[PDB]
């Protein structure tokens, strides 16, 4: 049930206006309202108010920088009331410090990737021009060049001097050190040739490119034997920074946060020169809170309560959920889609009344109830440590409260599960073979079956009638239930398309029954004459044309329920047949490999496990969600998301 | 009673639009009284001066 939602009303003085939009931003649970058009201005907040915010809006933005600069991630925690400029000498020191080291490694590890590679052919060519540091009469044109094609570089050096020119490759063949030497404008003019053949002057960025390279040489050697030392001892000052900033400043983050988030819906009112006035929404189990937080102020400062206006010209309203307790954990799974209107029907306590029900009757081995069983335990356990759940390869990182409600919603399943694993009466699979815990008549053990489920002469009418007999009543519910919001808003033509599917659907089913199923065609005519005459009553009292077609693919809707059973049988004698065959060729072939059959039936039997429960665990929901949630609407101008006063704490 | 609390609020604030008019009124009229009090007293001033 949706709360009734009421309106909450305040006027006031302005200083007064700041001060109790703070203490009712404290206790966060009501909603906001421009309430723009009569009689009141806009309200253009202050000047100073603005400057206040944008510094505030910079503080924020310089201290998630800040923290995202350190690495870790920014949670709120509790704030500290103290002064603004107090803040700044917390924020800035701290900043100033970790921006400067990320300045300097970074630009260190820039320098470093850029020695590292080069080091041994830039000392290698200094080795051998130690007889022509920075000699004014040649040039030493550098190339560090591929494998033995050392004549197609050097036939531009053939073209100049022959018998002079000094130009090679000695050593280091990770890549040949081509070094050309003849003159100025005799080497310039064979390295315009080389590089015609293909070839490039060391010319780097930093010390190496830009200066001598002896003397570069030198330095990158410096740079060598130094660098590593400070990666270590950065990355040391860094993890102190973290252990001993990263509280105050995610705290001081919560208080920007909040401060932000309270100036930003400051302009929400409205006001002259004399008072403002303001309006909201507050849920029904809120009141007391608001009353009582509300009485603080200067002369209790006027409140109207006001019960809210119906369901005419209502669609600004906010929307909650609601749920008793048992129901409640199905909020998220109902709100994957979009929100009702505040006067649609609460669609989550149908979710937990069928989909575990169906999901026994999708998984009927008590094995996969007991390994559900098992990672419920451990995910129970995980909450009970406290972690949010983290995985990079899906990147999937989430709180413990959405994982309680996933422990909640997988107890509520797996019970379902096993009493559908003892009615179908399956073991992991087939393990009623050596002990016959099972009974049938063709090897009576022990105690008996409902429904064997592996045949279908004696299973699939039986099965296949109340699969269908399921999407019945959950279609005629949906039906009746769009009737009745129909009726709930005097709004006529919902009620006649109601009415008109449920008496088109139940005169199709019925002639279907009759002329298509048993004897006995004398009863169910009269109520073929019933269902297409309130069918053809609707249609003509409505002029809502279209449903004609429409009526095909509903009895498609309340027939498509057979996936149910279908993958039932599947998955069920699928995982029976694994195990009997992995189970009949280990024990009754060598009576000893009987161990190695069994693992590698199990581990196949985890491997089909682990490849289709994704799928059949995601059928019933996609029934519900494609039949049930759209019979009654639903899916009409997507509501509006309740979101409080946050003090994100 | 949302529109009654508007309608209240642009009574309050049409009565203080009132009232900042009269004050501004009111504060020069006693400007006018000072300065014809002032050139009253310096008229009796240069009168008795003249006289003496």
């Amino acid at each position: 049930m949706i709360a009734p939602m009421e309106k909450l009303v305040l006027a006031g003085p302005k200083g007064r206006a700041k001060e109790l939009l703070q203490s009712l931003q404290q206790a966060g649970v009501v909603h906001l309202e421009t309430l723009r058009p009569e009689a009141l201005s806009a309200y253009q907040l202050s000047p100073e108010e603005r400057a206040e915010l944008r510094r505030w809006e910079a503080v924020s933005a310089g201290a998630e920088h800040t923290l995202s600069l350190l690495g870790l991630e920014a949670e709120p925690a509790r704030p500290f009331p103290e002064g603004l400029e107090a803040a700044e000498k917390a924020l800035s020191p701290i900043q100033a410090h970790a921006e400067g080291l990320t300045r300097q490694k970074q630009e260190l590890e820039e320098e470093l990737a850029l020695a590292q590679a080069y080091l041994e052919p830039l000392e290698r060519l200094a080795a051998l021009a130690h007889g022509l540091d920075k000699s004014p009469f040649l040039r030493v044109i550098p190339f560090l060049l591929t494998e033995k094609e050392l004549p197609l570089v050097e036939e531009a050096l053939r073209k100049a001097l022959e018998d002079r020119y000094l130009l090679a490759h000695e050593a280091y063949a990770g890549g040949v050190a081509a070094l050309v030497v003849v003159h100025r404008k005799e080497v310039d003019q064979a390295k315009a040739a080389l590089s015609r053949a293909g070839v490039a002057e060391l010319r780097l960025p930093g010390a190496l490119g830009e200066l001598p390279l002896s003397e570069a040489a030198r330095r990158l050697k410096e740079r060598a034997e130094a660098a590593p030392r400070e990666l270590s001892e950065v990355r040391q000052h860094l993890a102190k920074l973290a252990r001993e900033s990263a509280s105050t400043l995610q705290s001081l983050w919560t208080r920007a946060q909040d401060e932000v988030a309270r100036l930003k819906a400051l302009e929400e009112l409205a006001s002259g020169r004399f008072g403002f006035a303001l309006l909201g929404y507050v849920p029904v189990k809120a009141k007391p809170k608001v009353e009582e937080a509300l009485a603080r102020h200067k002369e209790s400062v006027v409140y109207a309560f006001e019960p809210v206006d119906e369901h005419h010209e209502a669609d600004r309203i906010p929307v909650v959920l609601d749920n008793p307790p048992w129901a409640k954990p199905f909020e998220l799974l109902v709100s994957f889609l979009n929100t009702p209107k505040y006067g649609t029907f609460d669609p989550t306590p149908v979710v937990p009344v069928f989909f575990p029900f169906w999901f026994g009757m999708i998984v009927g081995d008590i094995g996969y109830a007991l390994l559900f069983y098992l990672v419920g335990r451990w995910l129970s356990g995980y909450v009970k440590r406290n972690e949010p759940l983290v995985i990079d390869l899906f990147a999937l990182k989430l709180k413990p409260q959405v994982i309680g409600k996933l422990v909640h919603i997988l107890n509520w399943m797996v019970f379902w599960t096993v009493v559908w694993g003892v009615i179908y009466g399956e073991f992991f699979g087939t393990f009623l073979e050596h002990l016959g815990v099972f009974g049938t008549p063709e090897h009576p053990g022990l105690i008996p079956i409902l429904i064997h489920r592996i045949d279908t002469a004696k299973t699939a009418n039986l099965l296949i009638l109340l699969s269908v007999a399921f999407g019945v009543v959950l279609v005629f519910f949906g039906l009746a239930l769009r009737a009745y919001l129909g009726l709930k808003h005097r709004h006529m033509a919902h009620f006649w398309e109601g009415v008109g599917y449920l008496g088109g659907l139940v005169g199709v089913l019925a002639l279907a029954a009759s002329y298509l199923g048993n004897l006995q065609a004398g009863w169910l005519q009269g109520l073929m004459y019933l269902g297409f005459g309130v069918f053809l009553l609707a249609v003509l009292m409505s002029r809502i044309w279209l449903m004609i077609p429409e009526i095909f693919t509903q009895a498609g809707h309340i027939l498509s329920h057979i996936r149910i059973y279908a993958v039932g049988a599947a998955g069920g004698i699928l995982a029976g047949l694994l195990t009997d065959v992995g189970f009949a060729l280990a024990e009754r072939l060598g009576l000893l490999g009987v161990l190695l059959g069994l693992l590698v039936a199990g581990v196949l039997h985890l491997l089909i496990l682990l490849l289709t429960t994704l799928g059949h665990m995601l059928q019933p929901i996609r029934l519900l969600w494609v039949e049930f949630f759209t019979k009654f609407g639903f899916y009409e101008e997507n509501g509006r998301p309740y979101r409080p006063f946050k003090s994100v704490r | 009673g949302g529109l009654g609390l508007i309608k209240s609020l642009a009574e309050k604030e049409k009565q203080l639009l009132e009232r900042l008019e009269a004050a501004k009124k009111e504060a020069e009229e006693r400007v006018k009284r000072a300065e014809a009090e002032a050139k009253a007293l310096l008229e009796e001033a240069e009168a008795k001066a003249k006289a003496l």
